[PDB]
């Protein structure tokens, strides 16, 4: 079983730069490399399949290179349609093995988050469960931190996070924090408070309410 | 299209799926066929393939005892069918297509991936969707639906009736401790549309054939 | 003191054709008219020697070759043929001085949903010479890479299975055949009729 | 100049222990250690000092048993396995090497390829390899190639379930023959 | 008793059937367990057997690709299942013994038989009979009962509850070219007797639960 | 496959007679053939196996002999629970085969059957088909001939018979023959007649009525 490693995991760029992934085999594999492109969503599609041939309909700004063990698919000239993730696939020894992927993200100015705190809608407290979402929202880079402190007490392993994918229009992320609990914990406390932190901002934001209003 | 596979599935542990795989055109024309999974947000990995003019089959040692794959040159079909289901198993699931590549004499590379077929495995029940309001309180306010504790995905949401989507955002469902999926989605407005501006969110869970209109008001 | 001529035919079970079975018959007295008044013998075709002079003459051995495989092939068990089984699995010379007999099976050797037991040689680097039998079961190298014992892309196992069901055509319809090689050496003969 | 051990001990397809496959192993060189350190071989009883020893050949022995049939690969065993399948010499000078693969020779509804000679008129000398579908005559009375009363096919099958114990389970088997000659050694460690 | 087997099937032909035999010892011990069928009016037929103690079975070349015989030791219990099931095999089906004779070294005759199953196999679906009279007319008369179009077999059949059996002829039953059986049950009587004495014929249809009884008088 | 041959087919006696029934196999068994008795609705009961040993449980008065070709199986003074049907069976060669077997049934003075004859009755006529019984009753031997005539037409293909077992008191047969046939074609003719022929009869016997009465 030849293990496949892509670097980097990550990598931003803009528009109009030459990009450069790198893929390793475990063992030598010869010329028997193909690199695939998937985006979010939808299924992949071949680009490269002898290491270096380029799959009809390919733009002429992929190409593959290397041979053995080191290969590397090198776009000249990043297109905005090219923004997805690209795996390296063996062909040598059964079973065939890919590795783990690199996503190609758009590069954009450090924008902060527009934080918002919303307590739990009466209807849900009726159900017996209190849900408070926190939301930060447009910002660049995706790397931040939430944190929930109830009552100045910092939560842990009641809240779940999701991200969504890059904004098509204004290259952002949008984040939202769901810190999760009992009805009667819900009513323990009065203070509820998100505490971000993220590169754009000069000191982490907080924004809280109060239970009664 | 050039190739389409069957809708998704939803299955209890321990069970098993077919899942099928039709080539546009009239023939496989020596086309050689193989099923890859990718779970979620992981890799992909391949499971076994199928040779329809030669009619063989191989499958990858991981899968072995579990997995037959077939395939039916009338209707121009493969199918794969999976036994002994678990969580794990709770993947996407694609139809893929290799050419024989005559410079290297076999198939050495995937050339048309099909859209993919969902299979969910879990302890879950189908069970709809609870929407909740998360009402609003520079000059912009934030609003959204929290559905919660439904099973399985997905669920679409939209705004008033699709007149809303500047600002929307529905983010990707979460699954939870209990076994079922949850998210939220939100949406910036202008304050001072607050009180003349509607806002109503519509949810529209098939599995479980529910549909919700929603209305998000601050109070 | 007849031939074990039943044990070849009237057999419950026979070999699948690339392990095709030989057994040797000597010093005994054949009868071959058995054949001929079969009327339920879908081929019989002698090659090098007359259908009916067979109680006139003797021969030092008889072999006796016997497989299963489908209708539409059992043209192939014939001088100068090609083919999956003629190439693969049983090739008869040139010279070839016997004959072949085969007749439908289908009620003895399918099953509902299908038998998966027959088996016959779908890959091999060359081909068969005259009376060769090959079962080694290792993996053939259909590509440009080594396959080291594993299965997967073009590495395949070099035997693939029949697919016998009750309601096929006759020509995916299984068909046992029976092929007489007469020998004829420097030495007493021993296999006479009358 | 690395030695084809993948080959047998990774391969897809075992063969059934009735017709045991015999790999010739020479002119390469063998790294033995991997054996102790895998921690997953269920058995392993040699009749450490291997990577220092060479040999003019080595013939690895592989095939599919049951898990309490293990112990009869053994020198001066009996039982089914032993007498008519596969017999280990007594002055045998080799490495037994098993371990339990369900999960890849068993499958739902039964496995029915792994076979296993069930009769036969004498015993197994060591090393030999019948093959043969010849009908068995328990009887009094001659078989004519018919199967019925007193008249066996001399092979059956296994029929391995993935929820069976232990005991029931497909255990793959792998015997190394070490053979010494008046010859040149071709098989070395380090 | 010393061999049991299960109670009679009715199987749509291509269906198919397993009928038990059970030990009535315990054990198998050295035993062998053959099945031989019994079509209407006919012989006797081996289709194949068991030796549990050796785990072995073989079958008849007539029955090839269709019949499957295991043994249970722990139960003590032997199965025979037929697959695609046709007209022709509507029969009774024994199961028989077979001691191993130390004299010949093998098994050579039957030890003991059990009661049999009957397994019909007919397209025709369960009905209850009618019963019509047949009425006397002119020292001795006949009279009885016409038990007609019933499915499947059997059907009992009495007088006065009983209390006539001197004289009386159950026929066995035939089946027609509709497929369902008729027979008819009569009884000779006195003449003296026609006007005193009352005849009610009494017949019951286990399969359609149907019980009659039908009052025979003359004309 | 082993033919066995049984002779006689039939054969009537009397209680404390000799018995003697004979089978022929079409090649040597040696002495691997068996007898069974089967008496109608019962299972099939071992008496000899290995052509002269007796199974234990058969009364003494069962013996068999022969051996090759050729076996007898004897019953000195046969006895009333006797009367049954007897099969050879060989274990020689597979398949085992059976013989056609040998029916004994109880030998009595020549009776003529009594004949009756039953037009359909209005209530099945009601239902829409008529059938016509004829009965013959307490007769022997077995073998009589039934025939239909319908307005003096033979009728062929469109009758079913049916036979009792011997009687084990007067040891006599009995038998029903049923004419099916729709109401129509029933009110179509006029004169049902059932001719019987049996040994008993200096000449044919003919039972019939007209439609109306
Ligand atoms: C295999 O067995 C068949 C059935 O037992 C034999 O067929 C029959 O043989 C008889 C002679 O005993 C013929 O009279 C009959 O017409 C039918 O063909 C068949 O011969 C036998 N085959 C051999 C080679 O013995
Ligand atoms: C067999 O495959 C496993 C998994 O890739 C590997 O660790 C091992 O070295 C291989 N060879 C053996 C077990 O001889």
């Amino acid at each position: 079983d030849i293990q496949m490693t892509q670097s980097p995991s990550s990598l931003s760029a803009s528009v109009g730069d030459r990009v450069t992934i790198t893929c390793r085999a475990s063992q030598s594999i010869s010329s028997y490399l193909n690199w695939y492109q998937q985006k979010p969503g939808k299924a992949p599609k071949l680009l490269i399949y002898a290491a270096s041939s380029l799959q009809s309909g390919v733009p002429s700004r992929f190409s593959g290179s290397g041979s053995g063990t080191d290969f590397t698919l090198t776009i000249s000239s990043l297109q905005p349609e090219d923004f997805a993730t690209y795996y390296c696939q063996q062909s040598y020894s059964n079973p065939w093995t890919f590795g783990q992927g690199t996503k190609v993200e758009i590069k954009r100015t450090v924008a902060a988050p527009s934080v918002f705190i919303f307590p739990p809608s009466d209807e849900q407290l009726k159900s017996g469960t209190a849900s408070v979402v926190c939301l930060l929202n447009n910002f660049y880079p995706r790397e931040a931190k939430v944190q929930w402190k109830v009552d100045n007490a910092l939560q842990s392993g009641n809240s779940q996070e999701s991200v969504t994918e890059q904004d098509s229009k204004d290259s952002t992320y949008s984040l939202s924090s769901t810190l999760t609990l009992s009805k009667a914990d819900y009513e323990k406390h009065k203070v509820y408070a998100c505490e971000v932190t993220h590169q754009g901002l000069s000191s982490p934001v907080t924004k809280s309410f109060n239970r009664g209003e | 299209v050039q190739l389409v596979q069957s809708e998704a599935e939803v299955k209890k542990p321990g069970s098993s799926v077919k899942v099928s795989c039709k080539a546009s055109g009239g023939t496989y024309s020596s086309y050689a066929i193989s099923w890859v999974r990718q779970a979620p947000g992981q890799g992909l990995e391949w499971m076994g393939g199928i040779i329809p003019i030669l009619g063989i089959a191989n499958y990858a040692q991981k899968f072995q005892g579990r997995v037959t794959i077939t395939a039916d040159k009338s209707t121009s079909t493969a199918y794969m069918e999976l036994s002994s289901l678990r969580s794990e198993d709770t993947a996407v699931y694609y139809c893929a297509r290799l050419p024989y590549y005559y410079d290297s004499s076999g198939y050495y590379y995937f050339d048309y991936w099909g859209q993919g077929t969902l299979v969910t495995v879990s302890s879950a029940s189908t069970k709809g969707p609870s929407v909740f309001p998360l009402a609003p309180s520079g000059g912009t306010a934030a609003l959204g639906c929290l559905v919660k504790d439904y099973f399985p995905e997905p669920v679409t949401v939209s705004w008033n009736s699709g007149a809303l989507t500047s600002g929307v955002h529905t983010f990707p469902a979460v699954l939870q401790s209990s076994g079922l999926y949850s998210l939220s989605s939100v949406v910036t407005v202008p304050s001072s549309s607050l009180g003349t501006q509607t806002y109503i969110c519509n949810v529209n869970h098939k599995p479980s054939n529910t549909k919700v209109d929603k209305r998000v008001e601050p109070k | 003191n007849l031939c074990p001529f039943g044990e070849v035919f009237n057999a419950t079970r026979f070999a699948s054709v690339y392990a095709w079975n030989r057994k040797r018959i000597s010093n005994c007295v054949a009868d071959y008219s058995f054949l001929y008044n079969s009327a339920s013998f879908s081929t019989f075709k002698c090659y090098g020697v007359s259908p009916t002079k067979l109680n006139d003459l003797c021969f030092t051995n008889v072999y006796a070759d016997s497989f299963v495989i489908r209708g539409d092939e059992v043209r192939q068990i014939a001088p100068g043929q090609t083919g999956k089984i003629a190439d693969y699995n049983y090739k008869l010379p040139d010279d070839f001085t016997g004959c072949v007999i085969a007749w439908n099976s289908n009620n003895l050797d399918s099953k509902v949903g299908g038998n998966y037991n027959y088996l016959y040689r779908l890959f091999r680097k060359s081909n068969l010479k005259p009376f060769e039998r090959d079962i080694s079961t290792e993996i053939y190298q259909a590509g440009s890479t080594p396959c080291n014992g594993v299965e997967g892309f073009n590495c395949y196992f070099p035997l693939q299975s029949y697919g016998f069901q009750p309601t096929n055509g006759v020509g995916y319809q299984p068909y046992r055949v029976v092929v007489l090689s007469f020998e004829l050496l420097h030495a007493p003969a021993t296999v006479c009729g009358p």
